């Protein structure tokens, strides 16, 4: 996950947004390789088990 | 309906002629060669008090 | 409805017709700049009457009415009285001719006036 | 932070009667394009690149043009310098119960406290405007209360503390009102 | 849950108009439900509260410090078989 940019002039090319509890915390380039790598940490007791990881392509976030 | 309904707000309009034309010369998007065009022209009383764009866009078009 | 952007100000532009030149110009409100317009198009809109967004499918808006039915006729294949009638045109005719469609679910027959 | 999309009741000359984008922050209705220019944004181009619409509609562009017009009419030269922050300060300070802090610091702990930078909460504001325009254009469904996706239940961790707090607020008011009578001899 | 309640409140300064008052709250310490009888502090069970018609509750004690330039605050009802239960 990449850090959210600071300048208001840099546009988002294809980076999907990351919303942690409704708060924008970062950006991910490829979400299909991000959620699949994040669920493996949840299935190995490296993450909280009561954590919903949703990936929708309609809003790109 | 123009000559029988005064519910439109007054833009100091004395006449409103409508010229039917089957081929208009508006070079914007030539996508329909088998359609007709309707030109609505407002008659002004020798001034520019009607020539604003927002009133024509908001009152004359939905009327 | 068509909006353009300023060259140096990078703000919105407003259409301003020059009465002394009889042309169309786009003038920036913040910076003193009057750009040359193009094709004299200041408004364009595909007319869509969908002014009730996210509410047209709850109540019956009736944007597609039904065809009327009559029972004073009789079909050719089956001996049914109910039939759907409407008005349309043919492939090369000039006018409007009455058509019929049978209401029987096993008939499948249609005929003209 | 409530951002609505309704008709322009304020400064209506009976001709400009289209929809406009206004916000409801700290009981003060300001136009959204003044709040854009008050936080980092210096031009209309980068303010439209933040609200990425990528569509073709006539009710969105006309509403954005009306928002730009109501931002330029309510404040003179708001797109140059820091004239928008004065209007934001005067709109919060004219409320019935304004906060005692300065308005330059009220935009850092009240407007999106989960974000750090003052320019990032403008991008979040543009994202919030983009979601509203996508829901108005029919490309996004509204949130329904019947679904359990937008619903959270509370059994004892929120039902009991919200009754503990309304009694602690009375115990802290029955303490000062009895210590004030035993403080000055 | 109790620390977030007792830590999100800000006590205003008691100024009637020098000599002023300012009170604060510290750490939250909840005890176990006991019975304050005449002999000693006996063990209190949830069926003793059901048969004697009383509340199975535990007392809350917070650190109160008053500065000028373990105090009982209440009792919360206790659910049966909780993190503090007989
Ligand atoms: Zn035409
Ligand atoms: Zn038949």
């Amino acid at each position: 996950m990449e850090e959210l940019m600071d300048d208001t002039c840099t546009p988002l090319f294809g980076k999907h947004k990351v919303l942690l509890n409704g708060d924008w915390v970062g950006l991910c380039a490829d979400s299909e390789s991000f959620v699949a790598e994040l669920k493996s940490r949840r299935r190995q007791s490296e993450l909280p088990r009561e954590m919903e990881i949703k990936r929708d392509k309609d809003d790109n976030e | 309906q123009y000559k029988s309904r005064n519910r439109e707000l007054k833009l100091d309009i004395v006449d409103l002629d409508i010229q039917n034309t089957n081929h208009c010369s508006s070079d914007d998007q030539a996508m329909k060669d088998d359609n007709v065009c309707i030109t609505v022209t407002v008659v002004e009383a020798s001034k520019h008090s009607v020539l604003e764009l927002d009133a024509i866009r908001l009152v004359l078009i939905p009327f | 409805s068509t909006m353009k952007f300023c060259r140096e100000c990078n703000n919105i532009l407003y259409p301003k017709e020059d009465k002394e030149q009889k042309i169309l110009l786009y003038a920036c409100r913040n910076c003193d700049h009057q750009e040359v317009a193009d094709n004299s198009c200041v408004y364009r809109n595909e007319v869509h009457h969908s002014v009730s967004e996210r509410t047209q499918i709850l109540t019956d808006v009736a944007s597609d009415p039904t065809l009327p039915r009559t029972k004073a006729v009789r079909c050719s294949k089956c001996q049914h009285r109910e039939a759907v009638f409407f008005q349309a045109t043919a492939r090369g005719e000039e006018g409007m001719t009455l058509f019929f469609v049978c209401c029987n679910p096993n008939c499948g027959h249609r005929w003209r006036e | 932070f409530i951002v609505r999309l309704s008709e322009n009741e304020k400064a209506e000359d009976y001709k400009r009667r289209e929809k406009v984008l206004t916000v409801y922050f700290l009981s003060t209705e300001i136009p959204v394009w003044l709040l854009f220019f008050a936080l980092g944004v210096s031009s209309d181009k980068e303010a439209m690149d933040l609200i990425a619409f990528d569509g073709d509609d006539a009710s969105i562009t006309n509403s954005l043009i009306a928002s730009i017009h109501v931002a330029d009419a309510v404040c003179e030269a708001f797109r140059c310098g820091n004239n928008a922050l004065t209007y934001v300060e005067q709109q919060i300070k004219s409320t019935k119960f304004p906060p005692a802090e300065s308005v330059d610091e009220c935009l850092h702990l009240y407007l999106f406290p989960g974000l750090q930078s003052l320019k990032k909460k403008a991008r979040f504001l543009g994202y919030m405007v983009k979601c509203l325009l996508n829901s108005y254009a029919g490309k996004r469904k509204c949130e329904n209360r019947d679904s359990f996706r937008n619903k959270r239940i509370e059994l004892a961790g929120e039902l009991l503390e919200r009754e503990i707090r309304v009694h602690l607020a009375h115990a802290r008011r029955k303490m000062t009102r009895a210590m004030q009578k035993h403080l000055s001899g | 849950g109790l620390q977030n309640v007792f830590q999100s409140f800000g006590e205003m300064l008691v100024e009637p108009s020098w000599r002023y008052a300012t009170v604060k709250f510290g750490e939250v310490t909840v005890e176990k439900p006991t019975f304050f009888s005449d002999d000693k502090e006996l063990e209190f069970l949830p069926w003793h509260a059901r048969l004697q018609n009383m509340t199975y509750s535990a007392r809350i004690k917070v650190n109160v410090q008053v500065e000028v330039f373990d105090i009982l605050i209440g009792s919360i009802p206790v659910m049966v078989k909780s993190i503090l239960c007989k």
